[PDB]
């Protein structure tokens, strides 16, 4: 396949898969979601860092995260209620590759790293559903920290590699779905 | 030639509110001069054909579809498909307010009876027709059976009839009464993307656009006599307007306004270009709204909530969680539930 | 351990009565019988011969319950239909008390001398009220819950302990008004699946199932103890009668009995169980008559009356606002 | 690995799609609710007539998802406890040739694409966004049909065919040993 590797620096933007109206005929829009699915493979040595973040551009709080906290990975996602954290009891640094398994549905997400049980729970009741910006960040953030009071590994840059990466039932082009293009390299062989 | 009718062999004839031209063969409408309003997802915009002048009327919207006009109210109607919602406003632009709120998952079409006062809607996520008051109070699901994909809407409140068009997997275009009843096939033949619809009141005829057969049909108003006019240039049209000699169309290839002559399909012209994404399209103009009688009269014909056309006269109509009574009468099926 | 109390000889309390063996007291009264959910049944069970008792016979998915012994009534949750019920408890005319609001509801609890009813869900992650026909209801608890699943009251006391399985798991106690919340047991736990409160022993058990132990505290969490360390695949609920533990097991989906105090008689009371849920000890002495905070001032306040540490409160339905201390009003007024 | 399965019309095989695990989940039995649906297979048959996957239980009036071959065309049908809708494809699927299946379900929505058609579409009747499921997801067809009657006569009939490449949810099966309720298993034999 491919690998997408990070020095901390890189972080790579990717527009959730849209409506092709022209095919489709079907009216284009972007409502915020009802359900997430990512399934990505993870390499690293590193103990803290932001991964992944789907979310919405405006300061306020929707957002949906996937961050390395002290060797072990968290999922947190605000809905417009307050937020929900599921810690992955799996820790990250063997500098060998992981599976990794992120899924929500409404308030109820899941997160499965290796072969550890899933870590299941849901966020506070209220909000559903995740307002979004077509936003697809990877790498860790550009330092674009939304204003949030979050853990500061979130506002780190991501190093490791990647590879198959499946958002929702899609398999993602690692090279070629990048709208940012900082600079693109494959993992390398350690 | 004769933009109407011609009676007497073999000279033509001008409706109420129009008047011949100086070619002794067009009609031209008494009035304002005609003006285009249209939805570009993030705006509502306005336009004189044939001249330059261009006007955005309401900003900052954030996905404008399908919108329709009260003329006499001085009201704009528009449907938002990410926010699930359906807004009006005077026509300037202010005032704007929800009308309808819950319900919604693809409101991809509107139509105002500016007769009776009424507001009619299609949802293609929802597969339901609503109607409901101007305010959007007394919220009635009218036809839901057999529908998969309606986008299209128009309405006749003179003959008291609905136009729609369903894209879905059986595609159609379908008329009934305003009650919901009288239903008809008008066209299940040679049809898939029916994007646009449109009435010529004038004319007494109907014209639509399949985005995939790529052809603007004329049709009798009973669906017979059904020509293709338009058989070029129409790579993905999606809604559609008639005026006088003229018809109007958006094009989500060309991202255009564009015009052609209603019985011919010649004089094919750009009006805009390099539009954001040109959606639901209109003639701003008293005579797109002529005058009819109000078959419930009186406003002591509201009966008790709905008081809907249906064949030759009308019938009463219950909103959404309300039962029937005494087919005057509707009252909340609430009542009858402890 | 001399059962209740030695201060030798051994002392009883009322509606139980030495034995000649001078430790134990049998409970006065009626035979205790063994009530739980069979999630498409429940049964009533009598320990120690065998029978069954088939109470309420069609149901999706029966797990939480319990009982007011006075007023003879049986309250049980339904996690799939999603609903709340209450019969009388010779199974008659059943009746929907909550419709509305639920996704997982693990834990049910019934103030018998207050008339209310408290229950968990793990899927809105709270803990709420409301009178015995349904009327009233409010959210006691929100805030720092996970997936709240067992429940028992202390009426007398006007303290409700929970347990919680989520991704910290833990015990908790607050009054019946939702105040004085404290930390039981935060530590050791993993599956905190049962709780249950002997009160004239005046201690509390539990259950958890990852680690499968039964563990016996003191009522404020002190002095905690696992009183069994075996045959606990995976334990569901637990309740407690004179100097016995029954509890229901998802493994062996069987209802299993043992000594308080040596853990010893391990004993299946009944096995080949379709999906053994919550169980509850039936007989009088399980509710033990106390002094009604609430009752005869002015019944429940204008809406609800909770006791609260020495007292009680007064509190609003939710879509109501506090007047005053006394008095509640809608929302929409303002 | 066995990596293609046979059908000769009586073969029918299980697999646990989404069931509550409560021995290792701990969290109360009960039948799960589904948001989303997902499939994909490869097919290849001479047949016009066939059932070829269902999900959800077998009973009278029980929630379903059918992928089954009804005059030479490949259709998906699903029932949430309002209407059930049908997706019919427009691609002939008894050329004997190997054809990608791909199917998907967002509450009402579902979609069905069979080859490099374009994907048709349509959305069951509003009430009911949920699959009411035991877990279970068959293959081949049924041995008895759910005995509420509502279906047509191909759904009763066995597939007639092989399969390969079966994507459930986010897995790939694993067609031999992931098989919960099986007869003998032989590969496709024609290739
Ligand atoms: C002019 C006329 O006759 N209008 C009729 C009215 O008499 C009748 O009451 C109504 C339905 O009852 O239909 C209309
Ligand atoms: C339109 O007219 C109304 C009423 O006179 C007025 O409130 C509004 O300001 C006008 N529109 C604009 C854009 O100013
Ligand atoms: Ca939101
Ligand atoms: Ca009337
Ligand atoms: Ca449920
Ligand atoms: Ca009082
Ligand atoms: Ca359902």
């Amino acid at each position: 396949l491919e690998t997408l590797a990070f020095d901390g620096r890189t972080y790579i933007e990717y527009l959730n898969a849209v409506i092709e109206s022209e095919l489709t005929n079907e009216i284009p829009a972007e409502k915020a979601l009802q359900s997430n699915h990512f399934e990505l493979s993870l390499r690293t040595e590193a103990t803290q860092g932001l991964v992944l973040w789907i979310g919405k551009a405006a300061e306020r709080a929707d957002y949906m995260a996937l961050a390395i906290v002290d060797g072990h990975l968290q999922l947190s996602y605000d809905l417009g209620s307050q937020p929900v954290v599921l810690r992955s009891t799996v820790k990250v640094n063997t500098n060998r590759w992981l599976r990794i398994r992120a899924h929500r549905e409404h308030r109820e997400g899941s997160l499965q790293v290796g072969n550890e049980a899933p870590v299941t729970g849901s966020s506070p009741l209220g909000a559903t559903q995740l307002d979004t910006d077509g936003a697809l960040w990877l790498g860790g953030l550009q330092k674009l920290p939304v204003g949030q009071a979050l853990p500061k590994a979130y506002g780190t840059g991501f190093v490791g590699c990647l590879r198959d990466v499946v958002v929702g039932h899609r398999q993602l082009h690692l090279l070629e779905d990048a709208v940012t293009k900082p600079e693109l390299r494959p993992c390398p062989t350690p | 030639y004769c933009s109407q009718g011609c009676t007497n062999s073999f000279q033509c004839w001008c409706e109420a509110g129009y008047e011949l031209r100086p070619d002794r063969r067009s009609c031209k409408a008494l009035g304002p001069e005609p003006v285009l309003l249209f939805a570009n997802r993030i705006d509502i915009r306005q336009v004189l054909p044939h001249r330059s002048e261009y006007t955005l009327l309401l900003n900052n919207l954030e996905n404008a579809i399908a919108l329709d006009f009260h003329h006499r109210r001085e009201l704009v109607f528009w449907s938002d498909v990410t926010l699930d919602r359906i807004l009006r406003a005077n026509l300037n632009g202010s005032n704007v307010e929800e009308v309808v709120s819950t319900g919604l998952e693809s409101p991809g079409g509107l139509a105002v009876d500016w007769v009776h006062d009424k507001l009619y809607w299609t949802d293609s996520g929802t597969s339901r027709i609503e109607v409901a008051n101007l305010d959007g109070a007394h919220r009635k699901v009218l036809l839901w059976q057999s529908l998969e994909k309606p986008r299209a809407i128009a309405l006749h409140p003179m003959e008291g009839t609905i136009y729609w068009t369903d894209w879905g997997n059986t595609p159609r275009i379908e008329a009934s009464s305003m009650d919901g009843s009288g239903r008809r096939i008008i066209a299940d033949t040679h049809l898939f993307w029916p994007n646009g619809l449109t009435i010529d009141y004038a004319g007494r005829r109907m014209y639509w656009v399949d985005a995939k057969h790529h052809v603007i049909e004329r049709a009798n108003l009973d669906g017979s006599h059904r020509k293709a006019v338009i058989s070029q240039g129409l790579p993905h049209p999606f809604a559609i307007t008639v005026f006088e000699d003229s018809l109007y169309w958006t094009d989500w290839h060309t991202k255009s306004i564009n015009s052609a002559n209603k019985f011919t399909g010649k004089n094919q012209e750009i009006i805009r270009n390099k539009l954001h994404f040109p959606m639901d399209i209109h003639t701003l103009h008293p005579q797109r709204q002529p005058a009819g009688k109000n078959r419930c009269g009186d406003n002591n014909g509201g009966c008790t909530h709905l008081c809907l056309p249906s064949g030759q006269n009308y019938t009463c109509a219950c909103p959404t969680g309300f039962r029937k009574i005494n087919s005057h009468a509707c009252a909340l099926e609430v009542l009858f539930q402890g």
